[PDB]
């Protein structure tokens, strides 16, 4: 997903001013809407997801 | 770990501590604060500690020598040759422990009143129960147990009753009900508050004696170091722990600071002492008696004033004593003649001097006989209670003078 | 000073130097003394609730 | 234990409730695991998000 | 309920004064100071939360 | 069979391993009950319903049915728990063929293992067998994640080494990989590796259990994946489990002597324990409620170790089900938590009191003014002594946020524990700026404090606020201050002695009360006051509370008193709503109100002088009688007259007399006053029998015995 955007950064900002030549990575923080799970629910099932 | 005892102590002296070794059986054998005998070897271990000075070392016998580029130098030199300091030292492996001063000389071993019976000999235990019978007893107890003591016949019975103590308990609710008594002996200079606690701490097993500002709450109650060893926590015993099921001898209580009275003050609560420390937490145990001697303030205690007004003792330590006990000194001379009179004496026949009808080795073999008692309440003793708890509190009311504390 | 305001101790009731009571603009004093007829208040706290 | 990075740095300071989105996930240092004293505990890793 | 002349006086320290520096470089403050004294039934704390 | 040579290398082989499996299998299908139940199968379905992945084998049955298993079991309990959690692994398919998705594994507890050895009787002798001990929980880690079955990553070629199991006494490392054959670094693969729970707790002896002259002994167990969060500090647990040795524990890096530490691998905990459910319990709640009477039942119905000091309970039953909170808008914020402080004279079961509300009550946390308890009032944020995490040590007042903070000797409190209550009375809230969290977590608790007066004994001629060490804030802050008094009277003196008396007797090791209404089991009753789910309203009146207010404060300013205010009359609400929520109204009705004014009277008529005190008590009497019957007054009318002549005859006889007694005439004036004009059904009375009275009609004379 981060390297999708980076190429949709580049495609939408395409040309840049120069000194803005090199394209950047693009960092992609992610939210939701739902609820929080406890973090008593933590247990070894959630482990990498 | 051990330490020597108090008689061993040469002048100007620390008391020195080693560490014994018990294996397969003798494992359990000797616990924080008993006088024990060790029976066993004095062997060397090898410790792992220098800094002092590059010492004595060993290394092969094999002429050795690194060709070049492998020069037995330096740090490969000393590995090439096998090169490792000789640094001891003296640790003790005991084969048996046994207590150095043992109660009944029959066989120690779940402690029950048979238990002990059968603990004893038969010389012993005939010894035991012809005192039990003994008409008289309380009186025979406290002139055996205070022989170089004139007068103060009131906290000589309040101490021996404390030595004895009463029933533990615990409510349905899980509320614990204190079932041992503490005694507060408040008074005048040289009126043998000191007196009384020397004399319960060196006839009491598991008596300790502590002082006002010597110390610490971690060495009253308890500490936490680590095991040496293990990846466990060793919890070391205060003052309160060796007094389990004994006796603690605070001197100078009113010099003590708020800050170690706040821990008398939680073992007096809820006779038990909850550590959270360096790791490890632990509720630990502590069923003592307290033998309090105060001073009162200004030195002297003022009988035109109450209890409260004259030792600067907190209200909630003040409130669980069971016994106050005030030694006004009176300026008697007939008093001073009989004191005078007992110390002279004391200090004349010094071994003698002291007919006590009953030895300090019987009265401690019958009062551990004793404590193993529970008894009950009958119900003409609900009865007779209520109706002097009904007195005692016509005492407090007005009209008559005031008593030096409420009821 | 003492817990109520009473006038018969005026200039009296204010503990504080006249360093700080400098560095207020407005200082308010408030009562509660006397009135009859202030019920309605009562009846505000009780519609409030 | 958290782990944030290039823009989620300094997002938050200590005090702030937060709801968090991320990996559980564990320390990867290379399994070479000899501590001292306690750690009685084998195939055990520092977890964080 | 009441105090009125008092919540004016509130909302003129929430809006507060000027705050100028003078060319010399010194500084007058524009926040305003209100002091409550009051009987202690009356709502101050309750203004001030 | 059996008799090999020795039974871990016994049951390894595989002769006796399969047969040991096939005996364990026909076991499980075949052990139907003591009255042809099968509870295995049964059994199952509830572990299979809800996904339990544990099934618990009692012994008692297993050394039954197959005596040689269950002889073997302790000896090699390693092996024999691996054989019998893949037995019933396959039973469990064979009865559930879809179940093997959920786990793939059966984990075997064993329950009741006979003998039991306790933490300081465990020797070497013990070692990798299957004991059960007993203790506390002192510490206890959070859920770690231990690696189960792991993955690596070659990280040459990035191949993903394939599952290594992972044994509780060595860490797993792989050998070369298997495609580019590198013995060089790996890595967990941690997205493919599979994970259990893990927890350490410490368990140590039992403090009751430890002999006179010794320390408790501490053991560590590892939970694992099905036993993790099954204890928690200060559980007394019953733990089966290996005493384990051998996984890295042996001092051999010279620190000292060659010893092994050891380790208990948990096969199973009990917890031997008796929170709240409310479920179809709901309907007897109501069928009690409908009582008319529940009011005085739940009066009655708390402490009942503690004898007397009826208007206390009444207090904390108040402070117990408490008021509705509310905030106009969002700028006008009023509590619904009704503050109780207890203020008097020792001895008189104030600690007691705040030990019981500990008791009956969810999130309610006990703390002292002095430094004698676990927890204090003042948030700080420290590295914790056991657990060596650094954390924010939220203070007592923030950990009953929906609860209830008591503070024993709260006269005792510093400068900090007083700023403390102060903020979190006032704000509900506590704000940290300490290291570098600057945060304002919130603290909605009911604090009840009890506090020793200013000398030790309360004087009634002094206010409340200067025979109390407290400031008046503080002191404001609270919706009802009880005024315990400690006075000697005879009557209540045998009463009070017979009380306790009767309960030392008891309770003696060997062999391990009075109102018109039945108490009511504290368990029925904490679920009765855990129906707080539903909230309350009122539209009730509000001209006779006005006119009520405004009489008040006509009086307390005439007589120079502590003056009403509005916060008492907003603590009368509070306590009417709390008395409409204890008969489960939803709506205050006249009788609420006019409880609630006679308690707030009452709070407020008995904190001031005596003189203020006595003519308060006379113009609000139609106020404070309410609910307070013909029978009490006079009882406490007669209680006053034999106190004076009591005094009379004392202060010139030296001390009382036998057969105290008093005119009949003098008590009917005294009753005419108040307006009784009857007095037949006091003397017939059980509580004028009750307080040692008698009626002697002959000569006009009433007189007590003592
Ligand atoms: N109705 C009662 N009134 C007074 N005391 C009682 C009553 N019932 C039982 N007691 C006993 O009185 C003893 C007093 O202890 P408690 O700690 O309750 O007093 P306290 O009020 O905390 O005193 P202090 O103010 O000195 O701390 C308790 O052990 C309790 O068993
Ligand atoms: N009956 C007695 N009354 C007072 N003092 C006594 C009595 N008998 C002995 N003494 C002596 O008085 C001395 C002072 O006692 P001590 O306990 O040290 O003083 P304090 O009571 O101030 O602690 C002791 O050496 C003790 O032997
Ligand atoms: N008009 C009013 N005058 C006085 N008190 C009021 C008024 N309206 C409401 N109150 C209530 O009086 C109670 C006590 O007031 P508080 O905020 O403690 O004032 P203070 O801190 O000055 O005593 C509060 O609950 C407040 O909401
Ligand atoms: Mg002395
Ligand atoms: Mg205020
Ligand atoms: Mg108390
Ligand atoms: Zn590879």
């Amino acid at each position: 997903l981060e390297e999708a955007a980076k190429e949709v950064a580049d495609e939408v900002t395409r040309p840049r001013p120069s000194g803005e030549e090199v394209l950047q990575d693009i960092q992609v923080m992610l939210k939701s809407d739902a609820s929080p799970s406890s973090i008593r629910s933590l247990k070894s099932d959630m482990m990498s997801h | 770990r051990i330490q020597e005892t108090q008689a061993e102590l040469p002048r100007g002296s620390i008391p020195r501590s080693l560490e014994v070794i018990l294996r397969a059986e003798a494992v359990e054998s000797a616990q924080a604060g008993d006088k024990c005998d060790f029976t066993g070897t004095l062997i060397v271990v090898p410790d792992v500690s220098k800094l002092s000075t590059p010492g004595a070392r060993a290394e092969t016998n094999s002429r050795v020598s690194g060709v070049d580029g492998y020069e037995t130098e330096g740090i490969r030199g000393l590995r090439a040759l096998g090169v490792r300091d000789l640094s001891y030292r003296l640790v003790f492996l005991a084969c048996c422990v046994a207590p150095t001063n043992p109660r009944f000389g029959g066989k120690e071993l779940e402690q029950t009143a048979e238990s002990i019976k059968n603990q004893m000999t038969v010389k012993e235990w005939e010894k035991v129960f012809e005192m039990s019978q003994d008409k008289n007893l309380y009186h025979n107890l406290c002139t055996s147990l205070f022989p170089t003591i004139h007068g103060n016949d009131e906290v000589k019975r309040g101490v021996l009753l404390m030595l004895f103590g009463g029933v533990p308990k615990t409510t349905g609710e899980g509320t614990s009900l204190r079932g041992d008594i503490n005694v507060c002996i408040v008074g005048d200079p040289s009126t043998a508050k000191s007196q009384f606690l020397k004399h319960v701490e060196e006839f009491s097993p598991r008596a300790v004696y502590t002082s006002g500002k010597a110390s610490s709450a971690a060495g009253l109650t308890a500490a936490v170091v680590r095991d040496e060893e293990s990846h466990e926590f060793v919890i070391e015993a205060g003052a309160l722990m060796l007094a389990d099921n004994g006796v603690c001898c605070i001197d100078e209580f009113d010099k003590m600071d708020v800050r170690d009275q706040v821990a008398i003050h939680e073992a007096m609560e809820q006779q038990t002492i909850s550590i959270t420390k360096a790791g490890v937490k632990a509720t630990l145990n502590a069923r003592t008696s307290i033998l309090a001697a105060a001073n009162p303030i200004s030195g002297h205690y003022d009988r035109s004033k109450s209890l409260k007004q004259n030792i600067n003792l907190s209200a909630p330590i003040m409130s669980r004593f069971d016994l106050f006990f005030i030694l006004v000194d009176e300026c008697n001379e007939v008093t001073d003649y009989a004191i005078a009179r007992r110390i002279v004496d004391l200090h004349s026949r010094i071994e003698e001097s002291i007919d006590r009808v009953y030895s300090l080795d019987d009265i401690r073999r019958y009062l551990l006989f004793a404590r193993q008692f529970k008894p009950k309440i009958s119900k003409e003793s609900e009865d007779f209670i209520v109706e002097q708890y009904k007195h005692l509190r016509q005492r407090d009311g007005s009209g008559v003078t005031k008593s030096s504390w409420r009821i | 000073v003492f817990g109520r305001w009473d006038e018969t101790k005026g200039e009296d009731n204010i503990d504080f130097m006249p360093t700080i009571l400098s560095r207020f603009d407005m200082i308010f004093i408030v009562k509660d003394e006397h009135n009859e007829e202030r019920d309605v208040m009562l009846a505000k706290h009780v519609i409030t609730l | 234990q958290l782990y944030c990075d290039r823009y989620l740095c300094d997002k938050v300071v200590p005090g702030n409730r937060v709801t968090i989105m991320g990996i559980y996930s564990i320390k990867k240092f290379g399994l070479t695991t000899s501590r001292g004293r306690d750690r009685v505990g084998v195939g055990i890793r520092s977890s964080y998000i | 309920f009441g105090g009125t002349d008092m919540k004016k006086a509130i909302a003129c320290l929430l809006f507060g004064g000027s705050r100028k520096r003078l060319p010399d470089g010194l500084t007058r403050r524009g926040d305003i100071n209100l002091l409550m004294l009051g009987d202690p039934g009356t709502a101050k704390s309750q203004l001030l939360k | 069979d059996l008799k090999g040579h020795s039974v871990r290398e016994w049951v390894s082989m595989a002769g006796p391993r399969l047969e040991i499996h096939h005996r364990f299998k026909n076991f499980l299908r075949t052990h139907v009950d003591s009255h042809g139940h099968n509870v295995f199968k049964e059994r199952i379905s509830d572990m299979c319903k809800e996904n339990r992945e544990s099934l618990v084998v009692n012994y008692e049955d297993l050394a039954a049915r197959e005596h040689v298993l269950a002889y073997f079991l302790p000896e090699a309990p390693a092996e024999l728990l691996q054989i019998f959690d893949e037995a019933a692994l396959e039973v469990v398919l064979a009865m559930y063929p879809k179940y093997d998705r959920i786990t793939n594994h059966i984990h075997v507890r064993i329950s009741h293992l006979p003998l039991v050895e306790e933490l300081r009787s465990l020797r070497q002798l013990h070692l990798n067998q299957l004991i059960r001990t007993s203790g506390v929980v002192t510490s206890c880690t959070g859920v770690l994640p231990q690696l189960s079955m792991v993955k690596y990553n070659c990280n040459k070629c990035n191949f993903v080494l394939g599952p290594f199991c992972q044994s509780q006494n060595q860490e797993v490392k792989p050998g070369s990989c298997p495609e580019c054959q590198s013995a060089g670094p790996f890595e967990v693969n941690m997205e493919e590796t599979i994970y259990q729970n893990y927890q350490r707790i410490r368990i140590q002896e039992s403090p009751g259990k430890v002999a006179a002259g010794r320390l408790p002994r501490s053991k560590d167990a590892i939970l694992l994946a099905d036993l993790v969060d099954s204890c928690k500090p200060g559980d007394e647990i019953e733990l089966t489990g290996i005493y384990h040795n051998n996984y890295d524990g042996s001092l051999n890096t010279a620190n000292g002597f060659p010893v092994f530490a050891t380790v208990i691998l948990a096969n199973h905990v009990a917890k031997k324990d008796n929170g709240e459910l409310t479920d179809e319990d709901v309907k007897m709640i109501t069928s009690l409620s409908k009582d008319q009477q529940i009011g005085e039942k739940i009066f009655a119905s708390i402490a009942p170790s503690i004898y007397g000091h009826e208007d206390i309970k009444r207090g904390l039953a108040l402070a117990l089900f408490g008021g509705e909170p509310k905030n106009p808008g969002g700028k006008h914020k009023v509590r619904g938590d009704i503050n109780v402080l207890l203020c008097g004279d020792p001895g008189t079961a104030k600690s007691q009191f705040l030990k019981y509300i500990e008791k009956v009550s969810s999130r309610a946390i006990f703390t002292t003014g002095q430094g004698a308890s676990a927890v204090g009032l003042t948030a700080y944020v420290q590295r914790h002594p056991v657990s060596r995490e650094w954390t924010l040590e939220a203070g007592a007042l923030v950990l009953a946020d929906r609860g209830v903070c008591l503070i024993d000797e709260f006269d005792k409190m510093n400068d900090q524990d007083r700023t403390s209550i102060h903020e979190a009375m006032e704000q509900q809230s506590i704000s940290i700026s300490k290291a570098g969290i600057v945060t304002s977590l919130q603290a909605r608790c009911t604090v009840i404090a009890a506090a020793n007066p200013i000398g030790g004994r309360y004087d009634p001629s002094l206010t409340f606020s200067e025979n109390v060490d407290l400031t008046e804030p503080i002191i404001s802050r609270f919706d009802i201050l009880c005024v315990v008094r400690d006075t000697v009277d005879p009557v209540q003196d045998e009463m009070l002695a017979r009380f306790v008396v009767g309960s030392h007797v008891r309770h003696h090791p060997s062999n391990k009360g009075v109102e018109p209404l039945p108490q009511e089991v504290l368990k029925k009753y904490i679920i009765y006051a855990k129906e707080r789910v539903h909230p309350k309203l009122n539209q009730m009146d509000q001209d006779k509370v006005a006119k009520m207010y405004s009489d008040l404060r006509k009086e307390s300013m005439a007589t120079g008193s502590i003056p009403i205010t509005v916060r008492h009359i907003e603590s009368m609400i509070r306590m009417a709503e709390a008395h409409a929520r204890i008969h489960l109204r939803d709506y205050v009705i006249e009788d609420d109100v006019n409880m609630a004014i006679r308690v707030m009277l009452e709070s407020f008529i008995d904190t001031q002088k005596f003189s203020v005190m006595r003519s308060m008590r006379k113009t609000f009497a139609r106020y404070l009688s309410f609910r307070r019957d013909n029978n009490e007054l006079l009882l406490f009318i007669l209680k006053q007259l034999v106190a004076e002549q009591v005094t009379y005859q004392r202060n010139r006889f030296g001390a009382q007399q036998d057969t105290i007694e008093v005119p009949e005439k003098d008590l009917v004036d005294k009753a005419r006053q108040i307006n009784i004009h009857n007095l037949s059904a006091f003397y017939d009375s059980e509580l004028f029998r009750m307080n040692k009275f008698s009626h002697d009609l002959k000569r006009k004379m009433i007189l007590q015995q003592f």
